[PDB]
């Protein structure tokens, strides 16, 4: 393999490009809810999946980007739309796009302390519902919590356990 | 005398209907009656800031102020308005609106809108004569007025049947006009009667609003009209309808209103014969980048042409044009001096030629949702499994 | 967009300008009270809004600005008035004002340790009730807790759920 | 190749020639923000390009060039425009021009010590945004930070990673 | 342009001429507190102006100029007033004056090593508040820190961000 | 022109002869014709008999290199004209020399040839 | 003013003249502990006086001046007494005396490298407490750290902030 | 007369194809029809530097202009070209390209490119 790292970043909200002020995105930490399981006839617990836990997807700006502040705490939860684009350029030329479509609730607008001579750093946080990650257009993740879609690399990992819940 | 202390005054006010401020100056010309209230000479333009100066310079029931309150509901814009005197016959009332150099030295009518500049620092980028645009004589002269100012002249069709304004919008291949057919009915402060406003000042007030935050490059079609109820003629828009009143008026290059009680405009295309100049952004960005190229290079229109004068402004005409690409006004451009039209004999008399080659953002007229109800996802679904 | 950051700051209390001594303001962290919600027929909890939580709006001075110390712990709660002004200048010239009107209870006057040769840094904290944020005059936030007003970008997000509580 | 050195120099600011007082220039040091990278399966790190860093273009004059002092700290950052001309005469006669169009913030006016019998040397510095170097009229560098233009020798080296961030 | 350098120099403190003992001055290095800024959608940071930093204006004398030693560490900071005059004669005769009115705290008296056969060189420093440079009687810089006056060439460059902080 | 009495607008003077149409040319012509006068007054009070025309012409080019220095001209050249017929004829009288200079032309009518293209519409949308 | 420099120098320690071996002195660098201060409503910090810092007064001798080595590290700190005399002759004849009474701890005896053919140069240092400089017999500086005496030109500059601490 | 102040124009520019200012000299002989627009006699040579001289000395309806655009799309050179008058017979079209010294002091066709010397100190190095 070739060495491949992040160089540049972008953010869209409702189609509006934040080409000027996003210093820091953060993709939501995907994590299996692990319960360490030791039972009769074994030791060293084996950690059966229970599903995911909630996915805060923080990011920040440092201007008063009012196109982003209006999405805080609406009556319509899961109305914040947005993609976390990013390009991993590698060493041999070609840049691999990594995008991440969100649909969640902007739950925390956190202005920093204003020390009058530094950056403002409006740290935000969306507690996402829908989460679709692409790598060079090819599909890797879909996390739709309501109505039960977890598609890892295109195959729905809940499909075997959704046709017996009757969903 | 005076009053010391504090004074509560039982007044009659109401309907704080504030709008975000605008910057695009429009011109205006309609009838008003100069009695003792209206402190404005009937042939010279006055500059209007808000509802206070619109009601101080013109009468409350005057057709100027009924059109001035149509824009200040929507955008806190800058009005250059030259009123005209009310006449009797429609022939003589039209000729008072066009006018010209019919005085001994000065100008009257529509032609006093070139005097917005050099009195007010306000070049009118929009033209609207509310009600006096359904006649052929004014609308021929409003386009010749809008070509000199390099502006967008707003008209209206007649308030007749649908096929009349289609027959009225065939007299113009004028590439700077804009026609809004259905007459807006407005409430006007506990009337219980809807006044048929001409809907040329409301649509000209929408352009100054969308100039502010969506940008001049933004298509001024889908956006809201305020201060408006159910209009004169109901223009529906039905999808897949060959003879619906919107598409019958869109193909005739006429803006309409579509949604409930005239929520929003519907015209994306201007009254043109060329297909290159079809949209109302390809002609609006064509003019409103070239005042922004100029305002920013007003120093370059007189200066000694040295060895570096051609080069330091062609790296300054680019250096402003990247800001339009930064805010999404254009796509990639190229701005460069002509190699084949810059000689020393042209430079000796001052003349020097540059090229500017940008391309504009195309507005999203007609999204298309082609959809089949399949029987596809039925087999693996709906089973015991 | 253009890069836009904080440069200068101001504070008023009862109309009195603190043009000399405010080294640090802090706007209150707006945050949705998130309860991570997983129920029957899903996984990966979806974080329904429950309303906001309390909004401490700290700031500091480093003189004995007695015009600010008298607002500590009055019998009249929500009598501390104040605006947290700030200007974000951008790159292309024009400075965007960001103000933040408060009305709260000054709950904590915290003088630092006096090391005799440094700053004093009287750190304060108001637990605000009313909170109105403007950006270039245009409205973005109103948070009135009592009598139920949450107006995000001018539209009251509680108005659909206040005409059924009978308020 | 021919032996080719710097002989003479010139500086323009908004068209105004500094034909009489520029003792020194300094073009901005173009450097890649190299992050050295040693990972699993290699040694001796391989230095992936992350982008450039800030480009200060110092120069100095020793007169009261008030036409150069007026551009310090204006409201419009990137309003200092100017070229750093310079000709390389070579050995075989005809001189190869090198010009360098700048557009940035004059972030430093450093008046020298006035020792009353020496020169003045008002040392300056411009943290440029736009940067275009030419050699014999041929293009080598277009460095525009915002809106993602790095065009080495006319071909855009960030165009592959600009149509994936959606700029 | 004409070749124009520094020839002679003068220093006044509260009207008192130092016509006999000033070997050196130093005008305060005006520098913008540049915070380099690379965000999402760009590279090669763009250096937003945050404001200036502190302005020490060193100079030195080598006599017992007690009229310059009396202004060290007084109770009234910004009570050291003084101008840094200096004329640039050019080549075509008439000299262009540069004066620089100061108002600050004399924060340093640095008496040199007394090597008994060399000079004295009482090196000083004033952390100035007010700063006004003139060229041929024409204004270039008004730098007043408190009450927000940065007036480059007579036009106030902070007036747009002073009628929004409400100063 | 503008809002108030902001700017002037005339670049021409009232000359039918289009050579001296610009006001910046007549004010440099009438400035360098004054340097000939002060270059003659200085070359008459000090007995400059045998070296007159060399004292005036080089003293004139001391003023022309000043105008090239200030940017007032681009070309400057003081020429010995070929209308000098015979050596006894020219040295006794009528030495005819010239002064040519290309004044800086003020930028009157810059011209912006502006487009709306379909070229970069394909690259952006795709 | 007259051109006035340092010509000759002298050093006394407890009355004992060092008329034969002092190649160098150093008066203590009086400097204010400047804390740069930018707050809400200003820029370009304004440098409030916090007080002085420590005052080391180096000098050196190159003989076995045991009468100067006896004062190193005694039990009584501030028992090294001594004056740093020095006369400035000017140009018009009569010399202006500068004396500097010290009282501190001889905190450093630094014997030089003994290169056997060069000088010795026992470099010393006294972290003085008391400090009194005179010019032509007229007072300029009384710097006493303990019991709060900073008397610039005879008038006490800490007396207003000594009758409030109750010293 | 003239015009004062800036002027913006609705115009047509066809997609700039600028190239490098080359140094070698090209001779060229092709056929066109003379008119009032083409401001050049047939059998006289003229040096060309940019496309403004291939549209003014020679018509844009030509075949020199097909070949001057061929050089100027590729490398900005100095083309010394002559014109062969339009004939119909396939030998008489080529026999006017050759020509000779049928004139008194003038060579007509390809031979007119021998006048590159003693006229600009720039002989053709290429013959097209």
């Amino acid at each position: 393999m070739i060495p491949q790292t992040l160089t540049n970043t972008n953010l869209f909200i409702d189609g509006v490009s934040f080409a000027g002020d996003v210093p820091s995105l953060t993709l939501p930490k995907l994590a299996v809810k692990t319960e360490q399981y030791r039972a009769g006839g074994m030791d060293a617990p084996v950690s059966i999946d229970m599903g995911l836990e909630a996915m805060e997807a923080k990011f920040s700006t440092n201007g008063a980007r009012r196109e982003a502040l209006n999405f805080f705490g609406l009556a319509d939860q899961s109305a914040f739309n947005g993609v976390f684009r990013g390009s991993f350029k590698g060493q041999k030329g070609a840049s691999v796009p990594v995008v991440a479509t969100l649909r969640g609730l902007l739950k925390e607008v956190d202005p920093g302390d204003w020390k009058a001579g530094e950056k403002a750093e409006f740290k935000y946080a969306v507690a996402v519902s829908y989460y679709k990650l692409e790598v060079d257009g090819r599909e890797v993740y879909e996390i739709d919590p309501v109505n039960g879609v977890r598609a890892i690399n295109g195959v729905d990992q809940l499909a075997g356990m959704r046709n017996d819940l009757g969903l | 005398s005076f009053f010391h202390g504090v004074t509560v005054t039982n007044v009659d006010i109401g309907a704080r209907t504030i709008a975000l401020p605008a910057s695009s100056v429009i011109g205006l010309c309609d009838v008003f009656t100069p009695g003792a209230q209206a402190s404005a000479k009937p042939n010279v333009p006055v500059l209007l800031t808000s509802k206070k100066d619109a009601a101080a310079a013109f009468g409350i029931g005057s057709s100027i102020y009924l059109a001035c309150e149509a824009i200040y509901n929507r955008a806190q814009a800058v009005i250059v308005a030259v009123g005209v005197e009310t006449a009797e016959t429609p022939e003589a009332q039209a000729s008072a609106v066009i006018g010209g150099i019919s005085a001994a030295g000065e100008r009257t009518g529509l032609q006093a809108l070139l005097d917005g500049k050099s009195r007010f620092n306000a070049q009118p980028r929009l033209l609207v004569a509310p009600g006096h645009s359904a006649q052929q004589a004014v609308a021929t002269a409003m386009d010749g007025l809008a070509e000199k100012l390099r502006a967008i002249a707003i008209l209206d069709g007649p308030n007749s049947t649908d096929e009349a304004a289609v027959a009225y919008a065939k007299n113009f291949g004028s590439k700077r006009l804009f026609m809004v057919d259905p007459g807006v009915q407005v409430w006007d402060s506990a009337t219980n009667a809807a006044r048929n406003a001409p809907a040329s000042a409301y649509a000209a007030g929408l352009f100054a609003w969308t100039d502010a935050e969506y940008g001049f490059w933004s298509s001024p079609s889908n956006k809201e009209i305020k201060g408006v109820t159910g209009t004169s003629r109901p223009v529906e828009f039905l999808d897949g309808d060959e003879t619906c009143r919107a598409n019958l008026l869109n193909n005739a290059n006429i803006a309409t209103i579509i949604r409930d009680d005239g929520y929003r405009l519907w015209g994306n295309r201007t009254l043109s014969s060329d297909s290159k100049w079809a949209f109302v952004t390809r002609v609006r960005t064509m003019d409103l980048v070239m005042d922004a190229i100029l305002a920013g290079h007003k120093w370059a229109v007189d200066r000694g042409i040295t060895k570096t004068y051609v080069k330091d402004v062609t790296e300054g005409l680019r250096a402003f044009m990247r800001d339009l690409k930064n805010q999404g006004a254009v796509i990639n451009f190229e701005v460069y001096a002509d190699p084949d039209l810059n000689s020393a004999s042209q430079l000796a008399q001052g003349k020097v030629y540059w090229n500017i080659r940008f391309t504009d953002v195309p507005p999203a007229e007609n999204p298309n949702f082609r959809v089949e109800v399949t029987d596809q996802w039925l087999t693996e679904v709906l089973d015991v499994a």
